[PDB]
């Protein structure tokens, strides 16, 4: 297998600076019953 | 007389989110619990119904249209992080759109969709041919572009109090990392190959 | 915890979109032959495959998100105007949002789609009971915030390119317009009532 | 039927300053073919 665009070190991609939200068993237990 | 580069952009902007969601379900990144089984492209899927982590993911892939939509994206990258922010797993999805030339058919369309469901079908049962290493905790999504990165800048940053960083060798590099490949579709519109970056052995 | 204003404005974008999509249809806004059957609320509905005009609309709902999450809008208003651009028909979403406090834990989200999934079967049928539009009509959306619309400006211009303009009266006012109620709910999250304000 | 929210000229609207697209005949034609 070969990709078509290997990592290169030299062409740094773009992220988001915001981070995705923290998600507790708890949190996901409200989601879960509120939320389907 | 229509913008086909937004037709492809469109159609990779849904399906990228869809295979987010899904990527995160199955890698186990959040509890199975926010998650809700859904269907898409005729398909199953598994949706987060969590609010802002369903907002961060529209919001990212909302920023990428407007590069896909100019032929400008290479990969789009979900990196799995641990609790240090090191990279555990990278679904690296490589693009490229072909000259949007013989466009014709009642069939290249659903043809793509029905493209697109392999991906996610393959994606679900991914976990047969992975590592089964711990599961990481948070991700990002890593936008890699033809042009300088700092170039498109302006152009990704379409959601206002939603800013774009160039990302940091520690966030992105993984050291000698085993490469499985996932799937492969070529289209008259659209080629793209999904594998998976796993930690060294 | 659980962020239920986002969950509301979420789930009022999903369904204004969905509306907006089958009001142009059903009203001819646009030809037939652009828009494609889809589900949503288990119900047969319509959208548009014309990329531009999609795109015109997500960003149009992007940016009414935030005001929806902090409860500042009480109108969103799908205006049809006329080849002389003057209002003919407004379809008229007017939106409480309760203070949320006793949660159901008993499918909610499932409930307010239940609810929602009325209005959408009233758009479906609402051409038997409005005159048919004159030729040649465009639409625009308007937004009325419960602060001053002009507080509002620097919280609704979410998306690059795309900015808002307090809008004119000839763009709302229509002078003794009929009156045509379509649908009203209530829920634990969201109250809302749709209404047509048609030519006399 | 009353509204509960009636029309105040005192408080105008938001809009969008953009218009939406004109789709002639022929673009609605060409989405008929492919895109649907």
């Amino acid at each position: 297998f070969i990709p078509w665009f290997p990592y290169d070190g030299s062409k740094l991609p773009l992220r988001p600076k915001r981070s995705p939200p923290v998600i507790s068993e708890e949190a996901a237990e409200d989601v879960k019953q509120y939320l389907t | 007389d229509l913008n086909f580069g937004q037709v492809v952009a469109d159609v990779l902007c849904e399906f990228l989110e869809v295979a987010v969601h899904l990527i995160l379900y199955v890698r186990e990144v959040y509890p199975v619990g926010i998650f809700q089984k859904r269907k898409k492209y005729n398909v199953p899927v598994q949706m987060s119904c969590h609010p802002e982590l369903n907002q961060y993911i529209q919001d990212t892939l909302h920023c990428v249209k407007p590069l896909l939509e100019k032929n400008d994206v290479e990969k789009v990258v979900v990196v799995i992080l641990d609790k240090e922010h090191r990279p555990v797993e990278k679904f690296v999805f490589e693009i490229t759109q072909p000259p949007l030339l013989s466009i014709s058919s009642d069939s290249l369309l659903s043809h793509v969709e029905q493209l697109l469901a392999a991906f996610i079908l393959k994606i679900s049962v991914c976990d047969a041919v992975l590592d089964h290493n711990p599961p990481g905790c948070t991700f990002t999504v890593l936008v890699h572009t033809r042009e300088a990165a700092t170039r498109n800048m302006e152009k990704i940053q379409v959601i206002k109090d939603f800013p774009w960083i160039l990302a940091d060798e520690q966030d992105v590099h993984m050291h000698d990392p085993r490469l499985i490949p996932l799937k492969t579709m070529t289209s008259d519109i659209l080629k793209m190959q999904l594998y998976v970056e796993e930690r060294a052995h």
